[PDB]
RNA sequence: GCUCGCCGGAAGACCAAGGGUUCCUGUCCAACGUUAAUCGGGGCAGGGUGAGUCGACCCCUAAGGCGAGGCCGAAAGGCGUAGUCGAUGGGAAACAGGUUAAUAUUCCUGUACUUGGUGUUACUGCGAAGGGGGGACGGAGAAGGCUAUGUUGGCCGGGCGACGGUUGUCCCGGUUUAAGCGUGUAGGCUGGUUUUCCAGGCAAAUCCGGAAAAUCAAGGCUGAGGCGUGAUGACGAGGCACUACGGUGCUGAAGCAACAAAUGCCCUGCUUCCAGGAAAAGCCUCUAAGCAUCAGGUAACAUCAAAUCGUACCCCAAACCGACACAGGUGGUCAGGUAGAGAAUACCAAGGCGCUUGAGAGAACUCGGGUGAAGGAACUAGGCAAAAUGGUGCCGUAACUUCGGGAGAAGGCACGCUGAUAUGUAGGUGAGGUCCCUCGCGGAUGGAGCUGAAAUCAGUCGAAGAUACCAGCUGGCUGCAACUGUUUAUUAAAAACACAGCACUGUGCAAACACGAAAGUGGACGUAUACGGUGUGACGCCUGCCCGGUGCCGGAAGGUUAAU
RNA sequence: AGGACCGAACCGACUAAUGUUGAAAAAUUAGCGGAUGACUUGUGGCUGGGGGUGAAAGGCCAAUCAAACCGGGAGAUAGCU
């Protein structure tokens, strides 16, 4: 039936995109944790 | 425009059946150009370097394919293609 | 014209609608209009601070003049309009000099009526003036509580205030709620009453009607679960407690008025 | 290649989203594909996406977001002003044909269009973040004008046909043509023009609004479609040449008329209702600071520019969301024929498919169906399921009723074809002609052609004519709930919830209340005919007793009591 | 005129059977209810867990809800197995 993931790009990027993280204290802490674990990509970007 | 930029625009002649077709039938040549060059600069650069008259330059961007080498997934680089219309009094040189 | 409907469908049965034939059919006066957005009864935290609001038809804000401060310049009534923003009707009036303003439409008002505001104005309904110049005992609406602020009291349809006392700087009013309140005599008021007093007669007849008016359903507390309300579940139909608001404060008789500022003004409570 | 079969308001065609090369060619068959696979949406290599006018960008704002100063807050931070972002909305302009193995409104042929820059020339009061208009807005309804489109006829090309009959009232196929530009029609809206005054439009105004005369009756605005051009052009059944048999080249008939007709357009219109139906910029005009032979504006011709990004393919799905090539889920657009009220249904067209294991056999049993003697609920918790009803017109219809209903109550009757009334009627459309004209896309007359119900009478076939698909079971008594609604996504749709209404009570506006340590916000740009809370729950009849208990409201005399 | 009637798309989920290591972690087939509105649906936004939101079923918040999910305290504690 209608499942849980109905994808949208504009949605995806406003919610989790780079800039969206950088907006806030918490977000920059996420990006800190990721850079510390050494991910391939931090956020969802194209 | 500066000439120094110009000589950096045009990478290579594009060779294929479509290419040959337009070159023969419509009097048009096909170029791989630097990803960032524009219709202005390509018009300039052909008119300058091949010294022949350009009518108009149409362009497109080719997304490189995705390949596998030994299980590894690579991505062929993008690039830009330009259909270059010559005013009819011209006849092709290949150097 | 208050009229019942022939019941051609169960919904239509109890409907009483109030048809004022004198109202302007066709668009309002545009330069006097504003944009208005419905809030869903939700504050700047997006929470619902006031339940039971939302949906409703779209409305445009008519800019109504409550200060009536354009003075000593006659104005005549062009037409009566329906205001979705309030109970009462309104009037589109034309001051001699070429300005138009909306006002509250008082009783006895109809197209063609000369009115005017200022200290000097004649006493007839639809005229405005500071209240020390008003005959004691007279009936008025659109009353200010502070000089120059604009009207606040008795803006609803059919409402009005009776002026029962003049003493020094303070006139005492009998408010529509039945409560005697002092207001400084320098506050302008408007003669007569608010019209469309039959507003209160009209019956909706069907839930849908209330839902057009921007009113969403109301869940009886004692229907909910004990977690959601103090009134709480029970087995079948069970009450057991004294009635309270959802936040636990006692309702049905508890006085919640507390101000010590405004006290010196209030003579006596309504009863 | 040939027959067969299924979809056809889709199982077709085009998008947005989402995917990201799956597109097209060659080549390969390990793995992948529920089997083989020489095939593929699999592997490897190559090719493929061409824009001033289609989108994004860009200009403008909605809700909402961020937010210099600012207010607030232990810190982080919260709120918000000027701003600045944010489309799902408003903002300039391109069409037909030809072409690729794969793009095309982009390439080519033709024919156009818009906005800017410079230039000339003629004329000239130009200037904004300010002013005013415009942009600019609901539901329902009605029906008149049309067009897409279709059917028949004329026309043109071909056909006399595997089996009786077919030179005829016979058969098959075609009968296509756009934006633009000129024209100004069915319709809708609105009096016009000139002069004087007024300061209301935050300052200014010659513009808007207001007042006063003067004068004229047609004036302006809007507008589908038609007609003309576009077009001696294109497309065009086919035929003639060559062919690697895949195609290439040449040539090219007719290309009209009547009728029906949208849910598309006129129409953001018109009529009506109440629940009273975005904002802002481009756009038009008024002027302030200003600048005056400069500048700048208006028109015609010339001239240049129009950047960048998206463009392949899939989108009712084997490519998106479901772990799979998954019987599920996904918004917008187009809408052929006969029958039909119809976008239902049945069969077909354009077009796409036969759902990626078959081959036999023809047991029990299970699934999905079809039929049944005699009986007809005897079954069972219960007529669960099955059967039956089923259409259109006409006749007929009860208790009870809030007068609307109940009611499609119930029940019954005609229903095919052929002929006549009439070689096709009533209606619908309306040619030719004649007359008129303020001469036209005009008016009247006019009735050829074309279309076309319904009925009645006479006949005829069958067991059966609403022959299929399609398409109410009905009646009697009673519980509860007035009613339409809403609900336990995934065992409960109800008698639960809501409900219109009723009552209590709170609340005087800096409202109670609610969210916030606070600022602030909602309540509301509302104001006691308002707003919140609780209970009851249409309508009709009514709502009796009790203040001792808990609670709430009023009282301050005494007794009692905290910090100090 | 209408929370009017019959009835497709559209929205929903009343019964029955099949399915129950399913074609599907809630479907299919045959019937069933609403279908001009308290309707339905697209794009975007808002409300965040001692909270939301709820025509109120303790329903709903990513197939997890009488207090979501992820990381931490943390090797919680476990007279129990």
């Amino acid at each position: 039936m209608k499942r849980t993931f109905q994808p949208s790009v504009l949605k995806r990027n406003r919610s989790h995109g780079f800039r969206a993280r950088m907006a806030t204290k918490n977000g920059r802490q996420v990006l800190a944790r990721r850079r510390a674990k050494g991910r391939a990509r931090l956020t969802v970007s194209k | 425009i500066r000439e120094e930029r110009l000589l950096k625009v045009l990478r290579a002649p594009h060779v294929s059946e479509k290419a040959s077709t337009a070159m023969e039938k419509s009097n048009t040549i096909v170029l791989k150009v630097a990803k960032d060059a524009t219709k202005a600069e390509i018009k300039a650069a052909v008119q300058k370097l091949f010294e022949v008259e350009v009518e108009v330059v149409n362009t497109l961007v080719v997304k490189g394919k995705v390949k596998r080498h030994g299980q590894r997934i690579g991505r062929r680089s993008d690039w830009k293609k330009a259909y270059v219309t010559l005013k009819e009094g011209q006849n092709l040189d290949f150097v | 014209a208050v009229v019942k409907c022939k019941p051609t469908s169960p919904g239509r049965r109890h409907v009483v609608k109030v048809v004022n034939p004198e109202l302007h059919k066709g668009k309002p006066f545009a330069p006097l209009l504003e944009k208005n957005s419905k809030s869903g009864g939700r504050n700047n935290n997006g929470r619902i601070t006031t339940r039971h609001i939302g949906g409703g038809h779209k409305q445009a804000y008519r800019i109504v003049d409550f200060k009536r401060n354009k003075d000593g310049i006659p104005a005549v009534v062009e037409r009566l309009e329906y205001d979705p923003n309030r109970s009462a009707n309104i009037a589109l009036v034309l001051y001699k000099d070429g300005e138009r303003r909306y006002i509250l439409a008082p009783k006895g008002l109809k197209a063609g009526d000369q009115i005017q505001s200022g200290v000097d104005a004649a006493i007839k309904p639809g005229n405005t003036l500071p209240m020390r110049n008003i005959p004691v005992g007279s009936t008025v609406h659109n009353v200010e509580m502070k000089p120059g602020k604009g009207g606040q009291l008795a803006r609803s349809a059919g409402t009005y205030v009776q002026i029962v006392a003049r003493d020094g700087a303070y006139v005492t009013l009998r408010l529509r709620s039945g409560e005697m309140r002092k207001v400084e005599a320098d506050c302008r008021a408007t003669l007569g009453e608010v019209g469309n007093a039959e507003h209160m007669l009209r019956v909706l007849g069907k839930a849908g009607a209330a839902r057009w008016r921007g009113v969403r359903p109301t869940v009886r507390g004692t229907a909910m679960n004990p977690v959601d309300h103090p009134h709480g579940g029970g087995e079948g139909r069970n009450f057991g407690k004294h009635p309270v608001t959802p936040w636990g404060v006692q309702t049905k008789g508890k006085k919640t008025r507390s101000n010590k500022r405004t006290d010196k003004f209030i003579v006596r409570r309504r009863s």
